[PDB]
């Protein structure tokens, strides 16, 4: 059965037709999860160095212009000082969309000094509702690239495409990130009120409330918790 | 000449100029991760094959970046990336993660025109037939985009022979050429007939 041909006919995307114990690691993640902390910041005009200590995971989710049919160009993004706040061995997940970010985002990663190890691809289904000039196909997926520095989950996330102008990323990304057990200092740049979450330090230009306190924060990782994988 | 044609050879030594110009180029190359070394990859004579047109380049692991290099080096801009979602006979999903997909870069050269941009969508779902195989569905997608036109595949295996397609592998069964202009430039470039 050919689904590329079917979509030509009906408008249902090939992905509209995919189908379908380890519950304890979720619980251990929860125990080791710090309080949620969330700091409002107009990140353009914000010195990243103020964000401390140095992070074990950085989830970066910049408002791409392409999300709307204040935006951040890749020109804008590629000039963040992400290396300054990463940790010697640490990770990064960068939402690139499907356009130039597929390429400019790899540049970024190399710039801040990461090398890619994973290409996690969000697949958007149009079950409940069957274009760049520079495009060739209907784009129906986004890429969240995963990079490392120093030193059971799959690389697919399938959900129904969100209502137009909804921009939130599928939360499963968090479950993929957290099931890796890469430490506890976690940072979600350009988060929003809506994404605040235990175990994470959200930082963004629309957060309507703030509780972040560099010192208060560091204390959660004061010895004897420095190198917790956060799954224990 | 509409039917398949193929050339068992070494794509590193064949005077690919004799093959002319193609609307679509596709390559499923054996990346060092048969093998070609990265320079051989860089050194391939892709730029002769197209004046205007599209290139489809399969990648895995770290070819994801090198392939973006070779793509750019040969003179294409990557415009789309295609994903293949690998399923079983009942439509379920067969380093740091387990991999449910393979990747295919799409590049563009010149000012190609007449194409049906937008006909299909950048995700593919089809059964994992055999190993190392790519799904016949890509020939669907590529036909609808530039129907009727000259297409050339590189590092094809004897199954990848297709109508309108000149396959180039080193497991192909000899040489089968029917297009005159090519059959021409071949005997002129190749008199005894070995590469
Ligand atoms: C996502 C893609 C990267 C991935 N690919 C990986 C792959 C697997 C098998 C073959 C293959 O065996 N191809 C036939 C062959 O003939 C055999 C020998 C080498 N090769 C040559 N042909 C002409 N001259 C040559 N000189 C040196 C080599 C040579 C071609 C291949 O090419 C690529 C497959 C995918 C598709 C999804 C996964």
């Amino acid at each position: 059965n050919d689904y590329c041909q079917h979509f030509v006919d009906t408008g249902h995307r090939p992905q509209n037709f995919i189908r379908d114990l380890i519950r304890l690691k979720d619980e251990l993640i929860a125990k080791s999860n710090t309080p949620p902390m969330y700091l409002q910041a107009d990140i353009e005009a914000f010195d990243i160095r103020e964000l401390t200590p140095k992070f074990d995971v950085i989830l970066l989710e910049p408002p791409l212009e392409e999300y709307y049919r204040k935006c951040w160009t890749w020109d804008d993004i590629m000039k963040l000082e992400i290396d300054e706040i990463a940790a010697p061995r640490s990770f990064i997940f960068l939402w690139c969309g499907s356009g130039e970010g597929l390429d400019l985002g790899r540049v970024c990663l190399r710039k801040w000094g990461y090398r890619r190890c994973e290409d996690i691809c969000w697949i958007k289904t149009n079950k409940n509702n069957p274009l760049d000039p520079k495009a060739v196909f209907q784009r129906t997926k986004e890429h969240c690239l995963m990079g490392i520095k120093g030193t059971v989950d799959i690389d697919l996330i399938i959900t129904e495409e969100p209502e137009i102008g909804n921009i939130e990323k599928p939360v499963e990304i968090f479950h993929i990130i957290e099931h890796f057990c890469l430490g506890r200092r976690r940072l979600h740049l350009f988060g929003r009120d809506s994404t605040i979450r235990p175990g994470w330090l959200t930082v963004g230009p629309t957060l309507t409330n703030s509780n972040y306190n560099a010192e208060t924060y560091a204390s959660y990782f004061s010895a004897p918790n420095s190198y917790l994988t956060g799954c224990t | 000449l509409f039917p398949p044609q193929w050339i068992c050879c070494d794509i590193r030594y064949l005077d690919v100029s004799i093959l002319g110009k193609f609307a679509v180029v596709m390559a499923d190359p054996p990346w060092d991760i048969g093998t070609l070394t990265d320079d051989e990859m860089r050194r391939l004579n892709i730029p002769v094959l197209q004046d205007d047109g599209f290139l489809f380049l399969w990648v895995t692991g770290r070819a994801m970046e090198l392939g973006r290099e070779c793509l750019n080096l040969w003179g294409y801009e990557r415009v789309d990336e295609i994903i293949w979602v690998k399923t079983n006979q009942l439509q379920r999903i067969i380093h740091w993660l387990n991999h449910g997909k393979e990747h295919c870069l799409v590049g563009v050269k010149g000012n190609p025109q007449g194409f049906n941009q937008g006909l299909d969508c950048d995700v593919i779902v089809a059964e994992v037939r055999s190993t190392s195989h790519k799904p016949d569905e890509i020939y669907g997608m590529i036909e609808r985009l530039s129907p009727g036109t000259r297409k050339i595949e590189l590092f094809g295996r004897p199954h990848n022979v297709q109508p309108n397609w000149i396959t180039l592998g080193n497991q192909l069964d000899g040489i089968h050429l029917l297009d005159p202009d090519v059959v021409a430039r071949f005997k002129q470039r190749y008199p005894d007939g070995i590469i």
